[PDB]
């Protein structure tokens, strides 16, 4: 799962 | 309705005991709270407030993973029936998800973004309108499931489109909404090469930018500049 | 009362499914609701019930000792008057702690205990008793601490007296009540030297027993011999 | 704090 903030 | 007797101080002090103790939930309730309260926040406050909420629902995202997993393994060639035990769980899980999303969703439209004015507030405030419709997106699948995409699209657009023209490139709050937009073309909107041209770009555009910084913005800066290179490593 | 018109064989199969999502409170209402059908408990309901609830009370218990810290440092010298949120909060968070204590001693006393004939079962519900009203004495301060104290004291005593007459040393039921009830003496009652003791008495007539096993029942005791070694090594 | 089970 990609990167978030 | 249930914190309208607490002051709103004491369910700031409160939602960031709640952190320490990583009671999320009972931080978001606070944080849901001192909104209800009408002022508008500060920035430590809104910050509280994304924290309190990303952690509540992100436990509830991975659990819905972990469901829909097994659900969709269920319905494989082969697979033995075991009744409607595993989907109804997986409902359970995406209701009280929805739920979630709809309570933020709720707070900023009554009436965090209309109050809104400064660039930092407004887009952090829009951010999170596309970050919890996107969160509704994921677990959608009826008839009104593009326009749950698009009323993400449109939120980060609107974002976007402020922090542009009012946030220098390494802003932290633009960098993040531009990673999460990214991901929302990549995951959501089956737009792999947007995603990449827009993580691609942002990273290009803070890097430019970061002689500027002092060596704490600096640090604050290249972290979500990480983010974004290490989604392209993943993508590429 | 929630779950009373669900089928027995569903609440076990959502207790399940919640264990895969790390659904802690999910896992332990539907297991609520599956000892509230009033049948007994197999060794893996058992399994399930005493996992849930070791689960939702232990995240309450870390939240209850981070606050219990803060407050306690909000009462040294010199220390500045922030107001009664702390207490208030450690207050609110220890009494869900008492809540889900009482919950899980009422599910044993109606009527989990009063059924269990076979050693097994009874040493594992009373293990239990003496679990969740250590869990009580943790927080007590009032009249009552003592009273809490003896009843944590005596169920795990009666345990300890069927486990020693109906079990082998070894076997994985016997030591975790051992474990369990050494910490209570070292812990709760101020009684390190009985605390040693017991841990190093049930080690040593496990060692002993080992040659008896097979493989598999060698990893299921071995394990919990680590912990009684682990815990003698905190203590000397 | 020391091992329980
Ligand atoms: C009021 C305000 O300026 N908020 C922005 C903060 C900038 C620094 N932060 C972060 O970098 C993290 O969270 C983000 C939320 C939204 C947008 C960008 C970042 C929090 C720490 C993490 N290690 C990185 C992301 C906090 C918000
Ligand atoms: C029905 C039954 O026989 N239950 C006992 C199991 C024995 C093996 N188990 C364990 O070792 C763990 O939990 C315990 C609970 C109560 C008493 C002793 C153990 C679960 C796995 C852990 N790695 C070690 C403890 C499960 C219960
Ligand atoms: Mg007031
Ligand atoms: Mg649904
Ligand atoms: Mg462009
Ligand atoms: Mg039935
Ligand atoms: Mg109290
Ligand atoms: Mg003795």
């Amino acid at each position: 799962f990609p990167a978030t903030v | 309705g249930a914190m309208g007797s607490m002051e709103r101080a004491s369910l700031i002090q409160k939602a960031k005991l709640a952190e320490q103790a990583e009671r999320y939930e009972d931080m978001a309730a606070f944080m849901k709270g001192a909104v209800e309260k009408g002022e508008e926040l500060s920035c430590e406050e809104r910050n509280l407030l994304s924290v309190a909420y990303k952690n509540v629902v992100g436990g509830q995202r991975a659990a819905w993973r972990v469901l829909s997993s097994i659900e969709q393994k269920s319905n494989e060639e082969g697979s033995e029936e075991k009744g409607p035990e595993v989907r109804e769980y997986r409902e359970k899980v995406e209701t009280e998800l929805q739920g979630v999303c709809d309570t933020v969703l709720g707070l900023l439209d009554s009436h965090l973004i209309k109050e809104a004015g400064d660039a930092e507030s407004r887009v952090f405030y829009l951010k999170m309108k596309g970050d919890y419709y996107r969160y509704l997106a994921e677990v959608a699948t009826g008839d009104d499931k593009k326009r749950i995409i698009d009323s993400a699209r449109s939120a980060y657009q609107e974002a976007m489109d402020i922090s542009k023209k009012e946030m220098p490139p390494t802003n932290p709050i633009r960098l993040g909404l531009a990673l999460n937009f990214s991901v929302f073309h990549y995951e959501i909107a089956n737009s792999p090469e947007e995603a990449i041209s827009l993580a691609k770009t942002t990273f290009d555009e803070a890097m430019a930018d970061l002689h500027t910084l002092s060596e704490d913005s600096y640090k604050d800066s290249t972290l979500i500049m990480q983010l974004l290179r290490d989604n392209l490593t993943l993508w590429t």
